[PDB]
C-alpha cells in the first residue's frame, strides 16, 4: 500500500 | 511489530517473509532473475481463515459492495506515524485504481465475518507490465492490504498475502511489485515523500505541518503564495485526442529509469484521462499544435482524526510528469498553481525520477515517511530513488 507522510 | 526504519528492521526476524521468495534483508543482490522457478501446479483450495471468517471476491460494480470497501478502508487503512491522519480513498478512486484494463474480479480479495457478513479484510492485485532493468515481465501490482483493527495481530495479513499469491499464480503470473511504508525483505528502492504547502494556515491548524519558531504565520503565508494562473503557454486539460501522444511521450521518457510501467494505449487512457477528484492531466500544446509535455497528479484526501472542526485534508499526489520542451521546474510550478486552484491543501511528491531537481526550489519540505519499493520473486540490485520510474496509488 501507499504510506501517509507529513512534513519532518 | 512493524519496522519503519532500517535500524529497527535489522533487529527483527520475519517469520512470514522468511518463507517467501524474496531476498533476505541482509544480503546484497548480485544477480538478475526469479527467486524460484514458475510453479507447474497450483494449490486449488483457498487458504484457511480463522474460524468464523470466509473469503468473498468483491464485485466493485455493485454500488453497495464498493461502499463496504470504502468503509473498511476509511476506518482501518493506512495512518500516519502519530495516528492523526488516515487515507480516505473515495469510492470512485477505488474503481479507478482497481479496475484498470485486464482487472480480474477474483483479484479483489475480501474477508467477511460468516455470521454478520461484515467486511473485515482486503487485498487486491491488478495486472501490469513492468520493466525492471533489462527485463520486461507481466506482473501484478498489489495494493490496499487492509485488516480490520479488531482483527489485527491474528496473522490474517499473511493469509491474505498467500491467498492473493495463489490466485495470481492460477493466472500464470509469478512476479509482483508493491510498496509499503514499512521495511520488509527486501526493498529494491527507497523513496521519500516531500510536501508542498498550499493552504498553510489549515495545515498548521490541524498539525499536519508546524510553524517553525523562527517564522511567523504571516511569513509562512508569503513563503507559500503562488500565482493565480499557470505560466506555461498552451497548457490545457488532456483530451481524448491527446491519448496517443501522451502514450508516446510517456514511453520515451520512462526509458531512462530502471523500474517503470509499460503501458498500452488503453492503459494510458485509463491512468491519465482526467476524472474530476480522481486524476488530473494537463498537456502543453505549443504554437504548432504539437503536444510536448504533460503533468498529472491524483486526488487522495485523508481523514483528520479526533478533530472537532477540520475533518479532512485534500492532498494532490504527483503522478507522472513528462518534459521535452518545457522545463520540469516550470511544469511543476504550474502543477502547484493548478492544485491550489482546485482546492487542494497540500501537494505531495516522491523523490523518484527527476523530482529532486525541483523539490527544494519549489519549496517542498521533506516528509517523515519513506515509501519502500518491492518486487516479489525477482532478484535484482537495488537502485537509487532517481532511477525508480513507477508511481502507484
Ligand atoms: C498492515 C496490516 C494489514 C498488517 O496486519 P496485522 O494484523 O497488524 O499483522 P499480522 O498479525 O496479520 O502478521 C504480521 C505479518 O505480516 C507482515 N506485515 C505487516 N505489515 C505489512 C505490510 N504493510 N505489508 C506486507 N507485510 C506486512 C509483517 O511483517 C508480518 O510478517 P513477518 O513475520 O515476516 O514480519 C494491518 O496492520 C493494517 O491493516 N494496517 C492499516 C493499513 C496498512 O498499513 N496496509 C498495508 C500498507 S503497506
Ligand atoms: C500495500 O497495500 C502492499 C502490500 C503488499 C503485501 C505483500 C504482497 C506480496 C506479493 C503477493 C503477490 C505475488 C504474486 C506472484
Ligand atoms: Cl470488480
Amino acid at each position: 500500500g501507499n504510506c501517509f507522510s507529513k512534513p519532518r | 511489530g512493524p519496522a519503519k526504519t532500517m535500524e529497527e528492521a535489522s533487529k527483527r526476524s520475519y517469520q512470514f517473509w522468511d518463507t517467501q521468495p524474496v531476498p533476505k534483508l541482509g544480503e546484497v543482490v548480485n544477480t538478475h532473475g526469479p527467486v524460484e522457478p514458475d510453479k507447474d501446479n497450483i494449490r486449488q483450495e483457498p487458504y484457511t481463515l480463522p474460524q468464523g471468517f470466509t473469503w468473498d471476491a468483491l464485485d466493485l460494480g455493485d454500488r453497495g459492495v464498493l461502499k463496504e470497501l470504502y468503509t473498511l478502508l476509511n476506518e482501518n487503512y493506512v495512518e500516519d506515524d502519530d495516528n492523526m491522519f488516515r487515507f480516505d480513498y473515495s469510492p470512485e478512486f477505488l474503481l479507478w485504481a482497481l479496475r484498470p484494463p485486464g482487472w480480474l474480479p477474483q483479484w479483489h480479495c475480501g474477508v467477511r465475518v460468516v455470521s454478520s457478513r461484515k467486511l473485515v479484510g482486503f487485498i487486491s492485485a491488478i495486472p501490469a507490465n513492468i520493466h525492471i532493468y533489462d527485463t520486461e515481465k507481466k506482473m501484478v501490482e498489489i495494493n490496499f492490504l487492509c485488516v480490520h483493527k479488531k482483527l489485527r495481530s491474528k496473522r490474517v495479513a499473511p493469509v491474505l498475502i498467500r491467498e492473493i499469491t495463489r490466485r495470481v499464480h492460477l493466472e500464470g503470473i509469478f512476479q509482483a511489485v508493491y510498496t509499503a511504508g514499512v521495511v520488509l525483505p527486501k526493498p529494491v528502492g527507497t523513496c521519500r515523500y516531500w510536501h508542498r504547502s498550499l493552504n498553510p494556515r489549515k495545515l498548521i491548524e490541524v498539525k499536519f505541518s508546524h510553524l517553525s519558531r523562527n517564522m511567523t504565520m504571516q511569513r509562512t503565508m508569503k513563503l507559500y503564495r503562488l500565482p493565480e494562473t499557470p505560466k506555461t503557454a498552451g497548457l490545457r486539460p488532456m483530451e481524448t485526442k491527446d491519448i496517443p501522444v501522451v502514450h508516446q511521450l510517456l514511453t520515451r521518457y520512462l526509458k531512462q529509469f530502471h523500474l517503470t510501467p509499460v503501458m498500452s494505449q488503453e492503459e494510458v487512457e485509463h491512468w491519465f484521462y482526467p476524472q474530476e477528484n480522481i486524476i488530473d492531466t494537463f498537456v502543453v500544446e505549443n504554437a504548432n499544435g504539437e503536444v510536448t509535455d504533460f503533468l498529472s497528479f491524483y486526488t487522495l484526501p485523508s481523514t483528520i482524526m479526533n478533530h472537532p472542526t477540520h475533518k479532512s485534508l485534500k492532498a494532490a499526489y504527483s503522478f507522472y510528469n513528462v518534459h521535452t520542451q518545457t522545463p520540469l521546474l516550470d511544469l511543476m510550478s504550474d502543477a502547484l498553481v493548478l492544485a491550489k486552484m482546485k482546492g487542494f491543501d497540500v501537494f505531495n511528491a516522491l523523490d523518484l525520477m527527476e523530482n529532486k531537481t525541483f523539490l527544494e526550489k519549489l519549496k517542498f519540505g521533506i516528509g517523515d515517511g519513506n515509501l519502500q519499493y518491492y518486487l516479489y520473486n525477482w532478484k535484482c540490485p537495488s537502485m537509487g530513488a532517481e532511477k525508480v520510474g513507477l508511481v502507484l496509488q
